[PDB]
């Protein structure tokens, strides 16, 4: 919904007054490196699945009370919603980065993440691990250029990792 | 599909498939059909025979005029009008159509004001028109299956916000939608312009702290403001919410349903004080750190 | 709220899917635009004070009686060319948050919804805002592919305002 | 479309119920409108040509420009005369109608429907027809219910014209 | 929907001109007789259920197969729809007597009642003599004053015999 | 079921302001009332003498009732006084239909379920049809007002069989 | 929904006995000035609109940060929303004046006019000066007879300026 | 919805392992019963709708204030919602027997038995001691045979006096 | 089209559409592909552009 272009417009409707140049040149910035934007979001989503697996391998090598009988992620239809939330929880942090805005995953997931989960039972310590060591694998996976024409990445970096903080803290 | 605590949550009444009607449906396939809608649409409300529409029915009962028409029929009819369109507030008409004929709770401010805007520009019959001829209408049932509550599966495309929203907007299997703890005031609307959510609550008896309501003057947000740096204790802080105090009396406690914070190091101590009240508890949910 | 980026996201989100390689695409051609854009939007917020007061006085010479007679939409006294010259103002600023946001979705929220239903209940006349725009798209004297972006932001303005 | 006799028809099929009293009540209340109705649609009959005359030459004089400046909404020459005094004509047929069917549904239908709409995409102004409609309650000159009526029936179209 | 009112609205529409003053003088005979209207409707719907009844009576004294085990209004189901059919016949008879035109009951059963009668496989023929015979009924207690002040009827004798006529050449 | 709530109802589903058709309900409703208060108060003073008439005349009308030990039956004078306090609450009901230009009191209040009580109590609607037959024989009024309750009168009586 | 005389029945019903002789002569009154509910009725139905832009005249004048930019008032979609609410604010005021019970206002506005006010963020000072403004200006066009046969009106003074304060503290 | 054969899974499954032996006897000897709930279910689904009146019976000659006017039951409307309420909630008791758990009640029933009653201003009293005098009458059609082979029943007579004690603190 | 316009609702006449082949248009998993309906012109626009959005072609037109 909300785009940072969006954001600009926003701010600058609320304030009523025509954009400053200082923030136009940030948005010349920010086209500048729509580019990176591009390479990020392409290079994460082809290995968004097996991201998923292993994150679930990671958690569940971690906590066998899930598997464990009478557990919350035991049943095979429990645990077929499990890899569900984790994929559209990875899914609406492609589309935040992707729109370089978090308003997306806060207005799609904050909402109703932590409600949903108090409400199921579902232990929001195992979520929140959980997208930690798959916001991790993440950024493992987008740094490292593997083929790719060589260039920083550090703001990249930090705005998925935002994006993962602001899931985990979202579930806690 | 939830199958944890479906006791709890009330919503395992609510688990059966759809109801589907044939190509060539016998006269009690239909009268099945014809209860189905009539609990959905009315929101599980007894119909009286008086009441009842016989003639838009029995041309639903020919075949010539689909299910979803007939979902059509009974919500042009005046006795939806008089039930819902009447007594109620008109943002809490277009809340009450969302759980009628969608069968799912709002999701923002835009769709209100679609609706609202809607009703000042063309009437109450174009805007049934417009909740019915929806994609989001003819996706979950084309023209043969009732509406239905659709919210507790994700659907691929549910946003967050309808599953909470839902138990807010029905409560449990037994309860008659035109009557309801707030009565004629609209739960939801309060909820939309914040963009915020209530606590999940389940219906009674399996829950006894059913009674908490939130106040409309204090709206007690869920996170209470820095992990408890004011509380000053070290752990984390979740919202305790109770139904009654009546042990207390009238120079003790104004209001019976509050919401208090408290860390987990003092949570033990204020649920037995709580208990000393008589006080049974509603909700207890995560609120900081 | 239309922006392309934005849109791809209601898009993949109606679909349930990741982010496809039409999204990519999505984003070279929002990128593609905003590469003038930006520039387009700056010499528009340069020139915008000319620009709107030669509007509101080609409008006011346009037509004659709306100086004229002493009415309520029309600009009798001065308070009522305050009234219009921030319309016209307004108008501008809409079109250069249309052009740096990529796609008509700031005219669409801020003017398009409701603006003939005003012009009805207040019985002002589109067609001064029209030929308004068309001074305004005579005068900003720009070039190249960001000009025709900008005219095209501006005659869409003009096909819905009529 | 709007007759109280059609209007309890369509309330008693929604009810599903037979004829109640309440309709005979509003047929009691229909028969009270058309006793005077019918007379006040005979005169207004009578002096419809110079109804729309007077309503045209006042509306002329109300606004020089439309006479002034050629335009294609506006009377430059004869043939928008004969489509301008077409229109006034239409509207107070209408009027006619609206009086004599005991509702506003021949308005409703025939006009209120998409007046504004293609006000808006031929760029008329609804307030000439709103200045004709004033001249016209104010030409008509009757006394009594009937005159109060349809002067109601008159400003109900200047409510939703504007 | 169509009104004798809005009948002439409509034919002065397709003309496009100003009523006529004779039509305007029937019109005015019209409201002069609204009251006999409302006599005859209050008096008819007033006994509509007995008449119901006695239709019913008559035609199953006449026709012993329908009641007979095959017969198409043999079962309790079917009786009860027999006399379903019947009743909102009559109903939409009084609302084409209450509104003055026939438009209302040709629009809301001319179209599908031979319709759903040749494709159920309902006989026609007993629906036409039971509306036939019930519309004798109606013109016998309306026309009967009983403590009613006198005046003359024949036009709306006329009237309801002619709206009887239409359901009985509509059923067939 | 009120001619100016029914006004209000409509223009709420059109959701347009008040139309002059609503200015002609309105009219009619107090062309109504004009008479049917003075009606209603006759009848409120006829009362009592028109539910014990009618009971009487409906224990003539069936002997059985009075006879056979049972359970809808009057054997005992408690039906009698629960049988009269129907009988009473019938007419009470048309009073209430009567004032309020519409069979909206009789609908709310008896036409919603009689039936089915009736059903499950084994009563029989035949014994309240007379009873009201008894009653529009008996309050013995003329006018305009008389007519508009003996219209609400069979409209009990056809709603009731 | 509650008219007066369902009002009388109501009460009626809730003592359940037969109403009392004096309230059916406040009615014998009431119907005695039904044609003055409907004289006023009809002259401000015949206003309402220019009414309507009149109090948002005065509104705008007094309280220029609406629509100054950043206000609530400010954006022409937000400026065709406030005379949406202002519009259908006088219809119901219309409809409980014609009613004659505030039940009909009450019932459909008080419920949630002060809630959505308070979760959109909307001045409720505004909203209840310019009903309070439009109140006065419907009891100017109401009560000046312009070729209106003379008589009292006091009681429907009364009666309106109850309802515009009754709307007045239901938004505050 | 449970069962207790559904019941024993479903503890066997949060416990995750195999049934035990004497579990399994005690389902032997529920096998054994099946032909004495099916009698029981059968003799009081024979007699329900008499019982229905006879607790409504009971219920309306202890307390006359119901059936008095501004009473909860007085309306012919309400008076028939009232035999619904008790009709079907025997249904939900017979539902509850045919199963052997409590659950189909509880699940249908305790959600918002209370809640309804609170909301309309439904007296809980009277349907507490409706249900319990129903419940009594229910045990006097249940263990008595006519002309039925002997046995022994007090199980049963415990498990339908539970059902009715957890319906009478259900709606309270 | 029996009731002309007593089940639809809408006063407006009847346009009676009938659609043929139709499949896998969205969710509603229909039985068959070719079927009738009884649209009125208050609805028709939105009935029409469902049914050409679902993949189908319209067969037939009839007034009823
Ligand atoms: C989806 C199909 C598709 C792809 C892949 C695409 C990629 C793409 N990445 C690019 C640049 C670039 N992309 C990167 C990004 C990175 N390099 C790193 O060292 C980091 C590991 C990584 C960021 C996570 C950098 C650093 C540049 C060049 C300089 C810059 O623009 O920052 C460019 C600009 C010119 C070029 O290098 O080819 C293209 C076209 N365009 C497409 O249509
Ligand atoms: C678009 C935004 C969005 C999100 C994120 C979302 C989540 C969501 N997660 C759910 C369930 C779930 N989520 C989990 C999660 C877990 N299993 C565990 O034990 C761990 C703690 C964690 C593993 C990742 C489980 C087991 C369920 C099923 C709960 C149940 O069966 O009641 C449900 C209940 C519905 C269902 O049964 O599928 C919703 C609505 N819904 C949305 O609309
Ligand atoms: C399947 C589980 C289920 C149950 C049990 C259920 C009960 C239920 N009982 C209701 C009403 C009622 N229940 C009563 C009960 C009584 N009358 C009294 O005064 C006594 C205290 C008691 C006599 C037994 C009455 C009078 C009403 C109508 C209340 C009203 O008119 O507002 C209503 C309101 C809807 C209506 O008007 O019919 C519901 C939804 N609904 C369910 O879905
Ligand atoms: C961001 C986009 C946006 C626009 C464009 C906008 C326009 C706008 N112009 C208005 C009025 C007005 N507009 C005019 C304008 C004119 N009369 C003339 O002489 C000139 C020909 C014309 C100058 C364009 C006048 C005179 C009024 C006040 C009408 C009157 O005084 O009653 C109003 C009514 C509120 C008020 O000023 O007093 C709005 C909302 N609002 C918006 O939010
Ligand atoms: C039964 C109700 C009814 C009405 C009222 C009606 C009006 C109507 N007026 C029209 C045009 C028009 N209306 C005008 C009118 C005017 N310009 C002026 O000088 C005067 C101020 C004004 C006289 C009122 C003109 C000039 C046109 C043609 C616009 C142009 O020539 O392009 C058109 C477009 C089609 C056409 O004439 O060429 C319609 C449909 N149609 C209806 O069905
Ligand atoms: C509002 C206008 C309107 C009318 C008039 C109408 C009639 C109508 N009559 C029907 C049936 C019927 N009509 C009859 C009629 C009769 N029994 C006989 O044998 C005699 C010949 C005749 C006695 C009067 C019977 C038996 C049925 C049931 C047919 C069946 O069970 O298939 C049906 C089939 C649906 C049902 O089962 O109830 C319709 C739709 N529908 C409408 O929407
Ligand atoms: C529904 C409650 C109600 C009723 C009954 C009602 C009746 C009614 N019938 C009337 C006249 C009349 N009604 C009739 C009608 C008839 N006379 C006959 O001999 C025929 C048998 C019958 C026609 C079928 C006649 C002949 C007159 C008087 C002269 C005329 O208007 O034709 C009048 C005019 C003055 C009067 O006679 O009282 C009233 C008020 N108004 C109402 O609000
Ligand atoms: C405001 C409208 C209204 C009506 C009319 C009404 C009637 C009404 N009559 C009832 C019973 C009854 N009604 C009767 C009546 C009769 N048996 C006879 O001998 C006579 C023929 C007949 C006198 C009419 C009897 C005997 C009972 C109790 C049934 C029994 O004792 O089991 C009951 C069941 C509750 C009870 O009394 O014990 C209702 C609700 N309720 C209402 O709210
Ligand atoms: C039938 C009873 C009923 C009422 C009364 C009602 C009011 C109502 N007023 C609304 C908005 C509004 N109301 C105003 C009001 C004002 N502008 C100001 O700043 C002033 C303080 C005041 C001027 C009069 C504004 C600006 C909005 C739009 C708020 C937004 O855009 O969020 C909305 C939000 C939906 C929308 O966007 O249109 C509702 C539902 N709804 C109903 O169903
Ligand atoms: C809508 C089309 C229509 C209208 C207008 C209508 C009006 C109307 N107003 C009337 C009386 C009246 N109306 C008024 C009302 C007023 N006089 C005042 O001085 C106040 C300014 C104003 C009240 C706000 C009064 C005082 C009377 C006469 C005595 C009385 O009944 O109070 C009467 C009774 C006889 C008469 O005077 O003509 C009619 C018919 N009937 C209709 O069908
Ligand atoms: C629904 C049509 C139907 C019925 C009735 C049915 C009954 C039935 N009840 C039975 C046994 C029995 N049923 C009972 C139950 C009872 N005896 C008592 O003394 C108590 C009063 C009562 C329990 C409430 C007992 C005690 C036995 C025999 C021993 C036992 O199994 O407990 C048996 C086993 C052999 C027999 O006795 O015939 C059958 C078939 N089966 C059916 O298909």
């Amino acid at each position: 919904m909300f785009d940072i272009f969006t954001r600009v417009v926003s701010q600058a409707d609320a304030r009523g007054e025509f954009i400053s140049s200082d923030k136009l040149e940030a948005l010349k910035k920010v086209v500048a490196e729509g580019t990176k934007r591009s390479d990020a979001v392409s290079r994460m989503t082809n290995n968004a699945s097996s991201i998923v697996t292993n994150a679930a391998r990671q958690l569940f090598a971690d906590q066998p009370q899930l598997i464990a009988p009478g557990g919350n992620a035991y049943t095979n239809r429990r645990m077929a919603a499990c890899l569900r939330d984790m994929e559209i929880i990875l899914r609406y942090v492609t589309y935040a980065t992707f729109t370089g805005d978090a308003s997306v995953l806060n207005d799609r997931c904050l909402n109703g993440l932590r409600e949903t989960y108090v409400a199921l039972g579902v232990p929001g310590a195992s979520v929140a691990a959980g997208v930690r060591a798959m916001g991790k694998a993440a950024v493992a996976i987008v740094m490292d250029p593997a083929g790719v024409t060589s260039g920083d990445c550090s703001s990249l970096q930090q705005e998925i990792e935002l994006y993962f903080e602001t899931a985990a803290k979202a579930v806690e | 599909p939830v199958t944890v605590a479906a006791s709890r949550l009330g919503t395992a009444a609510f688990d059966q498939s759809p109801v589907e009607l044939r190509a060539n449906y016998s006269r009690d396939d239909a009268q099945t059909v014809i209860r189905a809608v009539y609990r959905q649409v009315l929101g599980n409300d007894y119909v009286m025979s008086s009441e009842r529409l016989t003639a838009a029915e029995s041309l639903f009962t020919n075949g010539f005029i689909s299910v979803r028409d007939f979902v059509r029929a009974v919500a042009q009819s005046e006795l939806y009008k008089e039930k819902f369109l009447y007594n109620n507030f008109q943002t809490r008409v277009i809340e009450l159509n969302f759980k009628h004929l969608l069968g799912r709770a709002p999701y923002d401010e835009a769709e209100v004001i679609e609706h609202l805007d809607r009703y000042q520009n063309e009437g109450f019959e174009a805007d049934i028109n417009s909740y019915i001829d929806s994609a989001e209408y003819t996706e979950n049932f084309g023209d043969n299956i009732v509406p239905y509550i659709r919210s507790y599966v994700v659907q691929t495309g549910h946003r967050t916000v309808g599953f909470t929203r839902m138990f807010s907007l029905q409560r449990g299997y037994a309860n008659s939608d035109r009557a309801q703890i707030a009565g004629n005031a609209s739960r939801l609307a309060q909820e939309l312009a914040r963009n915020t959510t209530s606590a999940v609550v389940g219906p009674s008896g399996v829950n006894e702290g059913w009674a908490f309501r939130s106040a409309a003057d204090d709206y007690h947000p869920g996170q209470s403001l820095g992990g408890s740096t004011g509380l000053s204790a070290d752990d984390q802080v979740v919202r305790v919410e109770v139904a009654a105090l009546s042990t207390p009396r009238y120079p003790r406690i104004r209001r019976s349903s509050r919401v208090f914070f408290v860390p987990v190091s003092r949570l033990s101590q204020k649920l037995q004080e709580i208990q000393r009240m008589g006080g049974r508890v509603a909700s207890i949910s995560p609120a900081g750190q | 709220m239309k922006t392309p980026l934005t849109e791809a996201v209601a898009l993949a989100d109606s679909q349930g899917r990741f982010l496809s390689n039409t999204e990519l695409q999505y984003l070279y051609g929002r990128l593609r635009q905003g590469a003038f854009a930006l520039e387009a939007a700056q010499t528009l917020t340069a020139k915008a004070d000319t620009l709107v007061n030669g509007a509101a006085q080609a409008v006011y010479s346009k037509f004659p009686y709306t100086t004229s007679t002493p009415g309520n939409n029309f600009a009798a006294d001065q308070r009522g060319k305050d009234k219009c010259a921030r319309d016209i103002g307004y108008y501008l600023r809409m079109v250069t948050y249309c052009l740096v946001a990529g796609g008509t979705g700031p005219m669409d929220e801020y003017l398009i919804a409701g603006v003939d239903e005003i012009n009805r209940t207040f019985d002002l006349s589109p067609s001064w805002y029209v030929e308004a725009l068309k001074h305004i798209k005579a005068n900003h004297g720009l070039t190249g592919d960001a000009a025709t972006e900008t005219n095209n932001y501006i005659d869409y303005a003009i096909n819905a305002l009529s």
